[PDB]
């Protein structure tokens, strides 16, 4: 996250960190068992690491549990990135508590102007590269049709969303991939790509959430 | 370019 604050310890419970022996995208609790992150995420050997402030310090409130199933969309094209969206089993179902909770899914779509929330242990930095300890916070709104398709020409799908800020500085990042875009309290988004970070009139591009809330659901009851 | 916002894709 670029531009963005320190969330502070466990103030966004959703929010867990993808860990390989290093973290590599996040991703966003949505029950005791099952976790959204991005398709472009996906790899073997996925530990999900719940209640995380500091990712490089057991500072207590963390679980640490297996992803026993990984699924990428069916239909997710690497090259486009349209359906970027994987959901994650847990071998385990987490404890929920205040400092590990699930997000709801939307019932409907939110509409531009919307404030988000968007967090994450990615980059910090839109020229190099800094890597947070501590869970980093954004608040970012969701820009129009036009105004994503005229900084992303031909590559916007109806799955897609932007969000952020056209004149530079606030951003999602590196590192952030697969992690949540949530606005008044419902899981819109998902850390998905962008053409740099926080550069002029390049935002985020984020995948669009409800557009997926019947494949998550059907996905889940049949797993 | 555009790239996907992983640890460690660009097209
Ligand atoms: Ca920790």
């Amino acid at each position: 996250i670029v531009g963005g604050y320190t969330c502070g310890a466990n103030t966004v419970p959703y929010q867990v960190s993808l860990n390989s022996g290093y973290h590599f995208c996040g991703g966003s609790l949505i029950n005791s068992q099952w976790v959204v992150s991005a398709a472009h995420c996906y790899k073997s050997g996925i530990q999900v690491r719940l209640g995380e402030d500091n990712i490089n310090v057991v500072e207590g409130n963390e679980q640490f549990i297996s992803a026993s199933k990984s699924i990428v969309h069916p239909s997710y094209n690497s090259n486009t990135l349209n359906n970027d969206i994987m959901l994650i089993k847990l071998k385990s179902a987490a404890s929920l508590n205040s400092r590990v909770a699930s997000i709801s899914l939307p019932t409907s779509c939110a509409s531009a102007g919307t404030q988000c929330l968007i967090s994450g242990w990615g980059n910090t930095k839109s020229s190099g590269t800094s890597y947070p300890d501590v869970l980093k916070c954004l608040k970012a709104p969701i820009l129009s049709d036009s105004s994503c398709k005229s900084a992303y020409p031909g590559q916007i799908t109806s799955n897609m969303f932007c969000a952020g800020y056209l004149e530079g500085g606030k951003d999602s990042c590196q590192g952030d991939s697969g992690g949540p875009v949530v606005c008044s309290g419902k899981l819109q988004g998902i850390v998905s790509w962008g053409s740099g970070c926080a550069q002029k009139n390049k935002p985020g591009v984020y995948t669009k959430v409800c557009n997926y809330v019947s494949w998550i659901k059907q996905t889940i009851a049949s797993n | 370019g555009r790239c996907t916002k992983s640890i460690x894709i660009c097209f």
